[PDB]
Parts: C-alpha cells; structure tokens; sequence
RNA sequence: GCAAAGAUCUAACGGAGAUAUACUCAACAUGCAACGUUGGAUACUGGAGCGGGGAAGGAUUUCGUGCCAACGGCACUCGUA
RNA sequence: GUGGGAUUGUGAAGGGAUCUCGCAGGUAUCGUGAGGGAAGUAUGGGGUAGUACGAGAGGAACUCCCAUGCCGUGCCUCUAGUUUCUGGGGUUUGUCGAACGGCAAGUGCCCCGAAGCCAUCGCACGGUGGUUCUCGGCUGAACGCCUCUAAGCCAGAAGCCAAUCCCAAGACCAGAUGCCCAC
RNA sequence: UACGUCCCUCUCCAAACGAGAGAACAUGCAUGGGCUGGCAUGAGCGGCAUGCUUCCCGGUGGGGCUCGCGUCCCGAGGCGCUGAACCUUGAGGCCUGAAACAUGCUCAGGGACAC
RNA sequence: UUAAUGAGAUUCCCUCUGUCCCGAGUUACUAUCUAGCGAAACGACAGUCAAGGGAACGGACUUGAAGGGCUAAGCGGGGA
RNA sequence: CGACGUCGCUUUUUGAUCCUUCGAUGUCGGCUCUUCCUAACCUAGCGCCGCAGAAGACGCUAAGGGUUGGAUUGUUCACCCACUGACAGGGAACGUGAGCUGGGUUUAGACCGUCGUGAGACAGGUUGGUUUUACCCUACUUAGCUGGAAAUUGCGAGAAAAAGAUUAUCCGUGCAAAGCGGACGUGGCGAGCGGUGGGUAGUACAUGGUACGCUCAUCACC
C-alpha cells in the first residue's frame, strides 16, 4: 500500500500505523483525514496552525 | 572450588603446573588454526576470498578471533597497599522507583557496596563533603550522578577507604583513572 | 512484526485485495547430529536397544554434563572415544548396527544446537540444547541408512521445512508466579460492599459432599505450562545476513533492508543466522528455545493450502512510535545536525 | 503479632561491648548487630505549638555524683529506674 | 575378617570380655508410559432455486464455498488503557539576598510521555478412528407357506471407548547412556 | 582415594520463601562513545555589528525616563547562536562477527561434603 | 388547608460518573523473609472416602475403594 | 383424544405424627460457584400422522453441549416489553451468612384503624432500628526435602534378557539349520589397530573450530 502523510505534522505513515478521523463537517474532496501520533492529534483539537510548532514539515519549509 | 583445585591441598608449586599445562594446550590449537588459516586464504581467489568476510583475522575493529579478551590482557602484578582511584557511579539506575522517603539513605548504602565490591574492603568511610552533596537536594532529590575519589590505607593488616566528593562542571567524557 | 500481503480466496470479500498480518520471528541456526537410537515394541511399550554415538563431539555438546565445566578435569566421552577407536569398539558398533536392522521400529537421531553459531549477547547459556529428531519414511534399513550419512554433520531448517507450509509449535508460556482466581480463571469480580474482599469465589462448595471438589477455581500458580499450538502457517524461511544482505526487500518494495528493526529487536538484538517468519504468535517470551514439528492434523482446507507472497515488511523501530523504515530515510528527513557539523570541522581541521 | 502522629545520614570522641581465626593466607569470600556526647547535613512542630507560666489532682517525680540485677512489651554506656 | 565407637549411678591407672554401627555406590543426560484428567459447540449468508411439490396462494434440502456467536489456550507487531523512567516542559503559594540551581505543599497541579503489564477495546490457533443403542435390511428355520431371529451377517446417533492434548515410575522402568569408585 | 555436588559470589527467560534457568577470568562487570527513541529549543551574550548565515545575507517591542532630531537607560514579550539542552536500562533497549565502538577492573577463587 | 423551615418517608427529570457491560494499570502501609521480643481462644481421644444398618445425616462399627514419610504459603466444603 | 371405572409411581406441594436436637445445628430472598437427575425446550439420529410442499402433532435412543437482556414488587410465584436455535423441569441440610448483603419477618422508640373500663392486643397498615472469631485437624490449590520390593528386616534368590565343556572353552553370518568367512607372532624383541603432541599440503562444513593425507615422538591394547 502507498504511504500517507499525516494532516499536522506531514511525517510519513506506513501501513499499519496510525488512526483515521472523519469529521461531521467533512470535506468532499478528502473526507478522511490521518494522523500518525496521539499528540498530533491532540494539537489538532486544539485548533493549533502548525506553522508555528517548530518540529513540523510546515514550520520547517518557511525556516529554512 | 572442588578438591581437585583446592590451593591448600595441592600447594603452590602443583597449582602453577595445571594452570600451564591448559595454557599451553589452548595456545597450542590456536597457532595451529593462524597458520591454516593464512594458506587457505592465500591459496584461496578472489571471487572467493572477498566473500569470507572477516575469518582471516582481516576485518578493522573486529577483536581477535583466535583468543579470547582477558588472555590477551598483560597482568602486571599485585597493586600497592596504597592506590587512589577517581570514578562516576550511575545512581539513577540504582535508584528506580524506589520509595521517595529512603532515596537519600539507600544511596549511601549503594556506594559502599559499590566501593567495597572493586577495593575488596568491609570499612568504608564517607567523607563530609560527599555526605553533603547526597543530601543537599533533600531525601528525594538525590542527583542522577556522582564523580568520587576513592583512597585505600592501611593501618593480619587491616585496610580501610576514605571516599569523597569531586565537583564537577559536566560528567561527558569522563572514564575512570587511577590518580597519584 | 506485520508485513502486507494479497489474497487469493475466491468468493471472499478480501480476494484480490491487501491485508495486513503480524507475523514472529525465530532464529534457526544450524543443528549438529550426535547419536543414534532404535526402539522395539514390547507388550508394554517401546524399548530402547542401544545407541551409537559419534567418533567426535563438541564441546558445546560435552558442557551439558557438567554444573562447572571450567573448573572441571573434562573427562567425558574420552574412554568411549579410545574403546570406539579400537577393534572391539568396530565390533560392538556392528553387533548394534544390526541389532537395530533387525529388531527396531522406530529410529531417532540424537541431535544439538550451536550456541557459539548463535551469537547473541543476551542467551547466557553455553551449554548445548539436546532432543531427540524421528525418521519418518521409508523401510527400516533405509532410516538406518540415512542416519548414518547424517552423522557428526550439520543440517539447515530450510532441509527439514518448506515455505508455504505449515507446523505445529512446541514450547512453554511466560510465567507470573502465585496469582488469583480473577486472572487464573476468569471468574467474575463480587459488589463494592463486600466485606473482607472481593477477588474471591464467593461459595466453593455445598454442604454435601463434605470437601472440597477439584473443579472449584483455586489461586496458585500461573504461566509457564507447556503448549503444542498447532496449525502456524511459514511466511519466509530467510538465509544469513552474512550471504544475503536484502533480507527484507520485496519485488515490490526494493528498498535494501534487513529483517531486524532500527534499533534492534527489544531486548535481544540482531538476528545474524537463518531465521523463520510465522504467522501469528507462538507461546513463550523473547530468548526461549522452542520446537517445530511436522504438522500432525490433516492439511486440506484452502486457508492450509493457499500460497503467500509478500509485498511489505516493516522494519520501523519497536521503541516508540517508529516512522521511519530506515536509517536513509531518517537522515534524509532531518539532514545535517549540530553533531555532524562538529564531526566535519574536526576532520577538516 | 510488636503497621495512626512523615526521618534520619555522616565523622570524631567514650565504652568490655573489637579490626576478637586452628592450618593456609593480602585484603572480600571466617565477630554480626546495636549505644551516649559533640560538630556538620536533612527534616518536623508552625503561636488554637512535642513553646512559657497556673488551678484541680499527684507528693520528691526537682538537682549533682555513681550504677546497669530487675523495670522503661526492641535496645541502651541512657532514664520520671 | 576389617574399621570405628560404647558399656550401671561411689577416686584414679592398666588389661579382658561383651554390645552396636560401617564395609558400595555416587553424580549428569536422553527416553518409556501403566494410571488419572480431558473440549469444542452453535447460527447465518452464497449456490442449489422461485427449482422439487402444488389448480393456485405458496414454497424446501444435501455435496461445496464465505462469515459470525459462545467457550478454550496463548500473544503484544498495530490501536486503546495505565507512569514513582516524578523522563522533558509549563504553572501557583512559600523559601534559600537576586540570577542559576532548586527545595516544601506525605507524587502541589497541568500537557506530552518510553519500557513493562494489559483489552472480545487489539491479534493468532482450536484434528482422527472404532464399538454400539433406537431403527432399516440380507440370508433363513421353527410352522405346510411365511417371517430382519431362533444360529449367522450388513449399514448405522451430538451416545461410549481409543488416538491427538495435560500430569506422569509408591507403576518402585533387568529402558539406553557419560564419568569416577568398588570388584 | 577419585569423579564430582552444594554454600559464599555474579546474571534474569524463574521467583512470597524454597525451587528454576545460567555463568565460573567471561565484552563478565563498570564508565564513556555512537544508535534508536522522549520532550520541544538550555544557561549566557547580543541588535546595522570582533553577532549569525553563505562564500553574500540578515538584524524587534506597547509605552516611559534623562542629557543634548540626536544619544544613552527602564520594559512583559520576540529574534540569533539552537530540532538546541536534558534523559535513554534500571525488575534489568541496541552496537566490540554483513557493509557503512573504546578504555578500566580481576593477579593460586574461598568454605563444606563426597570420606 | 397552609407560605417559610427539615441529617424526616416517597416518585420523576437535567448534569455526572468504574454502580454495571468487564475489567486493567500504579502508589503508601501490611501480609511475605530476617534480628530482638513474644501471647490468647481452644484442647475426652483423634482426624481419607462410598454404601449399609443404627437414637431415622459416622472419624471409629459391617462390606468394599484409597493411603510412603516430613514440610512452606493460602483457602473457607466439613469438624451437625 | 377419551367419559363411567380401575391399578400404580414420585417426594420438587400441603397435611398427619412427635423419633433426634431446648448447658443453642444462625432463619426468607437475592448475588457468586460447582456438581448431579430426566418426566427432552433447542442441538444429533430414527418411526408415524387426519404428513402434497411449507409449517406442525405424537413417539423411541439419547443428559455430550446450551437454555438470555429489562419495567413493577423484599419477594418465591406472577405479568408485560424485547432478543433468540431455545429462552425445559428439578436435587445437593427447602446447596451455599467465620462467603457477602440485610429489603422482608421478629425486641426495645413512635403514629393510625379496630378491640378492651384499663394496663394492653391484632398470622392489620406505617417509619427507625450493632451481622463477632481461623494461627488447629482434614479437604482443595500451588510449592520443597527424602527413603523404600520380606514395601525400612532374611543371608527369603522369580529379567516381557541371552543360549551351553551345566551358559565355562573365542567373533560374524545363517532358520535354536545345512554351511560359510575371520582371528598378531617368536622371555624380551618385532608387527597391527588406536589416543595425545609436535612438523608439514589441500579440501569439506555456516566461515576461529573441528575433521581428514604424509612424517616424527610418546602412551595403551593385542
Ligand atoms: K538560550
Ligand atoms: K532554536
Ligand atoms: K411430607
Ligand atoms: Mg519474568
Ligand atoms: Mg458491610
Ligand atoms: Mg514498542
Ligand atoms: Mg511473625
Ligand atoms: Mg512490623
Ligand atoms: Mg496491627
Ligand atoms: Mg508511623
Ligand atoms: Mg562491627
Ligand atoms: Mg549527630
Ligand atoms: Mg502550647
Ligand atoms: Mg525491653
Ligand atoms: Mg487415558
Ligand atoms: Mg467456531
Ligand atoms: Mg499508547
Ligand atoms: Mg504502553
Ligand atoms: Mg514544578
Ligand atoms: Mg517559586
Ligand atoms: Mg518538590
Ligand atoms: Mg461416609
Ligand atoms: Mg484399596
Ligand atoms: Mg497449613
Ligand atoms: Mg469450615
Ligand atoms: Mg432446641
Ligand atoms: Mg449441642
Ligand atoms: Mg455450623
Ligand atoms: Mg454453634
Ligand atoms: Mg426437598
Ligand atoms: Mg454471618
Ligand atoms: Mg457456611
Ligand atoms: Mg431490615
Ligand atoms: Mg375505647
Ligand atoms: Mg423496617
Ligand atoms: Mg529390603
Ligand atoms: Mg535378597
Ligand atoms: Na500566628
Ligand atoms: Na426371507
Ligand atoms: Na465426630
């Protein structure tokens, strides 16, 4: 199977890791989104931009 | 040991002779399986050879396959009466979820053991200064690591160790050497 | 572990379509062969005749005897090896040579394992593992014939088992000690209000009979019996990493990997001999030497007789959660480092 | 069984209470455990106090020197003995 | 015979007699298997098939595939739970002159958290032959004919017994074997 | 007499205590290094540069106080050195034997049975 | 009949939860091992079962079936 | 199916009796847990119907395996709502209180109705009302040490063993055959087969550790 991205962070998910989220408010070009860690997802909830935790691929990409 | 290692039943002179006689024995089958060895391999081509890896005693960090460690290790002798010593002891893994009221009393305990078990003693004497620097973060905070100096004297003889505190900055780098 | 594979298996809803199945792994370095044994049938049973041992023997196999074998003289098998040598021993070893040909029917090979072969760090044990291997098939003469050609020689895993096979598993659980009657037997825990404590069996036994039966749940001990488990299906049979480096790779995945995880399996290290990949669990702890068998139920169901192919294996770390399959891949992710930087400065200066 | 009231550690003095050995022997593997005082260290009470004084009740329990048979449900070289 | 001890209670030294005990096994592996225990059990879907049967209404089942419930024995790759690794960080009151380092609040409190343990909250596995009962038959008399019965035979139930699985020589194994000693 | 066994010692697939699996100068133990992972960017210093990053680039703050549009100070927070600092086997993760870890400690083991 | 009041008796709803489905993990003090110290209750004699008869529910009696000796931690069927 | 009659079984109902227990055998129900019976609800086989099919009825062997979640009530019993292949009936001191619980019944406080002049009464209603002890023997669950066949002694001898100068006076094969094939020599000294240890070559094995060819030296058997 192809390897996924994870919504917060983008860190590599292979096969059989992971949990998936479907939000009631989905989205109909993804409806389905993953997460690699329970802290990922954690950070989610709290409705935080990623572009300012410093161990993200976004973060990253602008500092660099 | 059994009656047939006993030193006090054999005597000095007879115990000296087995110890030789199994050293020659293995050193013996050892140089005989170096020379093997080297012919085979030279005699041996190349889309061969490449592939035996390391069995020539060839491979770089790679020990001495012929022997085993501690026979190649040179005994110099008996040490003095008198040495001193400067060593680290990892005391968080001694310390492991341990009950918090009796950290500060059970480190002291793991030091002597520590110190008595490499000096050979039943008396050791801890010093003020390490005394202090156990305790000065209360019975539960006792630090992760200590660097001590260790002192052996003697006064049968009876000998006796003195151990004390040695404050240092980080604890990165450093091994354990035998001071003046 | 787990790997990715495909089913074929016509009329299900998985048939053509990718799974994920978690799968164990067992080092099997090679087995010396040591002995010979016949056995004879008497109305009460079999009978052993005699047994034939080899002209030399190891010394892993040799240490089982002893409890010191360092501080020891070392004198086993050395007068059976002078007697053997000689024109008597040929004669003896002849007359039960034919005392097997002519009176057995069941013959084994007394067999070892290679503990300097595996060389692992956290199995402390020096001395040899013996058991007893039956030869199955053939006539009498020809089980004697090929004992004898397998003698003082070594025999691979991949001579005694196939891949897409299956095997019955022989080995003991982990154990716990003394334990309750919840976790021993499963009974149901009793109300918050119950004086004197509630992980118990409320009644264990009428007035009549007047004693207790052996079928009331007991605390006592728990784990470390002896299980058989049977019907485990081989995934791999794997060489040596010293032969073969891309233990791992696919013809789908062609990453270059071995089968041990980054890191190393918890708390036993690095496989470096042959090893067997099974499907599923097998009974025991990391470390424990356990027996394969032969298959002994009948071998007909289409789960039995499917062959597999793989298409991934993981070799994530098993310390946290492991997000990268390799060591290239982690550098590639994260890039030069402070360490790196001061490793460079100092080569260059 | 001697489990409420958080807790002791260290060195030096004192003491019969020790570093107490038949052979072998360098020391460990053959004298353990425990005590008072002083100096350090670490804690607790937390002013409705294991603070400083009185009534009722007790009547020498107060103080110094000595001593350790019995008593202080473990111990004592210490004690309201 | 040999080697050790010992005799009844009122002082010592020598002898004698008598009595009791020891005089061959020890240590380490691989196996046998009498006897005892004993376990797997149910439902649905596909197809048969809108078929057989039936005026019509209506309406089955076996070989063979695919799943699931209960029970049993394990396991920790994944997911979930648990933290006195007080691991890393944050934060309140007091406190060491301040920063640093911390400390107290019987684990101060909050977030994340490895290893281990663990969940029908996760994953794996759960076999084969006989002997019969009820009953259906074959060959057959008694009894002229007849008749599964009187002699004989066949097929035969989730029953019973054995195999597989667990403990296993007070079941006293003259089963095999390594080494030392005695003879 | 001999082979040997147990205790003291060390390890943990075992474990209430017994019992078990092992080792007997052994990468055995200790410390360090590297890996794998956890948390989330240490103390200190500094603001057009003896600071940081390449081989040319970047360089705050709502307000307030002095002295002469300037130049020095107070200020929660922010930026740089900095995916940095710290922790990582202990009731007990990996590497000294595929390709791409190092040092130190042992210097006649002790005792009892076998008898 | 009654506003206010009640550690009074009763029924329902929201919130909440290990009360439960269905249990799992951790901590201090115990139990457990050691040094010192050191009791009580109770105690005819004792202590493996099946059936029988018997003061109509036996450890002892009749006929059968088991049973080598000594010990550590638990347990609550019997000792009417 | 079966009236009028008639014969039996059972001790899971209530009566009848008063044999044991009053210097005491803890007493209703529920929870938990095990085992037994069959008069068979489901599951396995058969037979027969007034059995076209489907759905059913009435029997026989058979107790191996199953037999549920809730509202009201202290309940047992009962009734209703759902699920299911089915939601069968009973025993074990009316199984089970040093296993729990204490709602009911059944002390002392208090209210009502009826009865009584009254103190008081009521298998009438109501509210509140201490649940003690195991460290002994056995049983059961795990966990250690250890003798022993004249089951501790007698010297009291029995092999699921081999076959011969009475198991001695060789070995192998063969049918407990007919036969066949082998065996170190002359007191020391020679020969052969082997265990170790050196000197040397190559090969095999998973490749540091073992085997094998030649040669030399020792130690054993013959
Ligand atoms: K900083
Ligand atoms: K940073
Ligand atoms: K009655
Ligand atoms: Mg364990
Ligand atoms: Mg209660
Ligand atoms: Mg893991
Ligand atoms: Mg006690
Ligand atoms: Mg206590
Ligand atoms: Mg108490
Ligand atoms: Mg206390
Ligand atoms: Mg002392
Ligand atoms: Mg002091
Ligand atoms: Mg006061
Ligand atoms: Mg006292
Ligand atoms: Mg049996
Ligand atoms: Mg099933
Ligand atoms: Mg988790
Ligand atoms: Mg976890
Ligand atoms: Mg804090
Ligand atoms: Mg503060
Ligand atoms: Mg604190
Ligand atoms: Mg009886
Ligand atoms: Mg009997
Ligand atoms: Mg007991
Ligand atoms: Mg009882
Ligand atoms: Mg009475
Ligand atoms: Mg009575
Ligand atoms: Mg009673
Ligand atoms: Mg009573
Ligand atoms: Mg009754
Ligand atoms: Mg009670
Ligand atoms: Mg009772
Ligand atoms: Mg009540
Ligand atoms: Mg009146
Ligand atoms: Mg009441
Ligand atoms: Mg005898
Ligand atoms: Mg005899
Ligand atoms: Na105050
Ligand atoms: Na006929
Ligand atoms: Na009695």
């Amino acid at each position: 199977m192809r390897t996924i991205e994870c919504e917060f962070s983008h860190f590599a998910v292979h096969p059989g890791h992971g949990r998936r989220y479907v939000p009631f408010a989905f989205l109909s070009t993804k409806p389905v989104l993953t997460f690699s860690r329970p802290k990922c997802f954690a950070l989610y909830m709290r409705k935080k931009n990623p572009r300012f935790i410093p161990w993200t691929r976004t973060y990253r990409r602008i500092h660099r | 040991t059994r009656a047939g290692m006993k030193g006090k039943v054999l005597g000095k002179e007879k115990k000296a002779a087995i110890i030789d006689a199994r050293k020659k024995a293995a050193e013996s089958r050892k140089n005989r399986d170096d020379k093997r060895w080297k012919r085979v391999l030279a005699n041996m081509d190349e889309e061969k050879r490449k592939k035996f890896h390391g069995v020539g005693n060839t491979a770089k960090n790679s020990r001495v396959r012929g022997a085993t460690r501690a026979s190649l290790l040179k005994r110099t002798g008996r040490k003095p009466d008198a040495v001193s010593m400067e060593a680290t002891i990892h005391l968080s893994k001694l310390l492991k979820k341990k009950t918090f009221s009796k950290r500060a009393p059970l480190a002291i305990k793991r030091i002597k053991a520590f110190v008595g078990r490499l000096m050979k003693t039943k008396d050791n004497r801890i010093d003020a200064s390490l005394n202090t620097y156990i305790w000065h973060k209360g019975v539960k905070g006792v630090p992760g690591r200590v660097r001590v100096l260790i002192q052996r004297k003697s006064e049968h003889k009876h000998f006796y160790t003195v151990i004390s505190n040695v404050p240092v900055a980080s604890f990165k780098g450093l091994t354990t050497k035998t001071v003046e | 572990t787990h790997i990715v594979r495909d089913v074929d298996r016509p009329g299900s809803k998985v048939n053509k379509k990718e799974v994920v199945e978690p799968v164990t792994i067992l080092e099997a370095p090679p087995m010396v062969i040591v002995g010979i044994v016949g056995y004879r049938q008497t109305p009460v049973g079999l009978k052993t005749i005699g047994t034939v041992w080899a002209h030399h023997t190891s010394v892993e196999f040799r240490r089982r005897y002893y409890k010191n074998w360092k501080q020891s003289a070392q004198l086993a098998f050395s007068r059976q090896k002078q007697f053997a040598n000689t024109k008597e021993g040929k004669v003896a070893e002849a007359r039960t040579l034919n005392a097997f040909a002519k009176k057995a029917s069941v013959i084994r090979v007394i067999a070892h394992t290679q503990l300097r072969k595996l060389r692992n760090h956290r199995v402390g044990v020096k001395k040899a593992h013996v058991q007893e291997i039956q030869v199955n098939g053939g006539s009498v003469a020809a089980k004697i014939a090929l004992a004898k050609s397998l003698l003082e020689k070594e025999v691979r895993v991949d001579s005694v088992f196939q891949q897409s096979e299956a095997c019955d598993v022989c080995s003991v659980t982990k154990g716990h000690g003394t334990e309750g009657v919840v976790k021993r037997w499963g009974v149901a825990c009793l109300p918050r209000k119950t004086h004197r404590g509630l992980r118990k069996v409320a009644c264990i036994g009428a007035w009549h009979p007047a004693r207790v039966m052996y079928t009331v749940a007991r605390a006592g001990q728990h784990g470390y019996h002896h299980r058989t488990q049977l019907n485990k299906k081989i995934y791999q049979i794997g060489r040596s990493v010293a032969v073969e480096p891309n233990q791992a790779t696919t013809t789908y995945d062609l990453t270059a990997k071995t089968i041990t995880p980054m890191g190393g399996f918890v708390g036993y290290g690095t496989v470096r001999n042959d090893y067997v990949m099974l499907k599923g669990s097998v009974s025991g702890p990391r470390r424990r030497v356990m027996t394969l068998r032969r298959p002994m139920a009948p071998q007909t169901s289409r789960q039995l007789k499917e062959k597999i192919v793989l298409k991934f294996i993981d070799t994530s770390s098993k310390i946290g959660h492991g997000r990268f399959q390799t060591k290239k891949e982690k550098n590639q992710w994260f890039g030069p480092l402070k360490k790196d930087r001061i490793r460079r400065e100092e080569r260059l200066r």
